[PDB]
């Protein structure tokens, strides 16, 4: 945002005094703007909203539709789960719930786990979901044809380092640099 | 009397000068620049270099 500094500088035409630009403005006229209804092609349901546009671009298209990209999701209903997307600890219900939720939260694993329903299904950590998603993607790749454990070691190493009591933090960090 | 008037005028001039300088500083306080020109806005105008 800012750090409490001078105000922004904005474009202006009527610097000087509209005696300079009297001619440059009088000789031209504006393109007629209109409040026009539009429907974004990115909308699965064809709802319509208003906004200001030039009345020569009316109803053309919504430039932000190109931001509507989505990441893929695997598919299985009756037999692909048993044949290819096999599992022995996760039910079809839990896998489908996790997959729909991952689409909800666009494979943002942390908030995915945050939502992961702990009372419709048994508890588990983020890296379990991450590695299971990797496994399902690998299986899909095979039919359609770095290490989670070290990440757990990560979480525990950071937890130990930070939970370290302040005096030990200072002493060890001294010991850290001395050698 | 002329010496007294000259000294009093010197002090009055000094005070008026200090007051004018204070007013000039107060003027400087406000952000002197708020906008710029259009040909100096959409034509890249400069390179960090």
């Amino acid at each position: 945002s800012d750090k409490k500094d001078a105000p922004p500088l904005l474009p202006s035409d009527t610097g000087q005094g509209y005696r300079t630009v009297k001619a440059k403005l009088g000789s031209k006229k504006v393109r007629p703007w209109k409040w026009m209804p539009f429907t974004n092609p990115a909308r699965k349901d064809g709802a319509m909203f208003f906004h200001w546009r030039r009345a020569a671009e009316e109803g053309k298209d919504y430039p932000f539709a190109r931001f509507n990209k989505t990441v893929q999701v695997p598919v299985y209903s009756e037999q692909e789960y048993q044949l290819y997307l096999h599992d022995d600890a996760w039910t079809k219900a839990e896998t489908d719930h996790l997959f729909d939720l991952s689409r909800r939260f666009d494979l943002r694993f942390v908030v995915i786990h945050d939502r992961y329903d702990h009372q419709q299904f048994k508890k588990r950590s983020v890296e379990d979901l991450k590695e299971r998603y990797y496994h399902i993607c690998a299986k899909l790749a095979n039919v359609r044809a770095f290490d989670a454990g070290h990440e757990r070691r990560r979480k525990e190493q950071l937890e130990r380092l930070y939970n370290r009591t302040p005096e030990q933090v200072a002493e060890e960090e001294y010991l850290l640099q001395e050698l | 009397a002329v010496m007294t008037a000259v000294r009093a005028w010197e002090f009055w001039n000094l005070k008026t000068l200090q007051e004018r300088e204070a007013r000039l500083r107060l003027e400087q306080e406000e952000a002197e620049l708020l906008t710029y020109t259009r040909e100096d806005a959409y034509s890249m105008e400069y390179v960090y270099e």
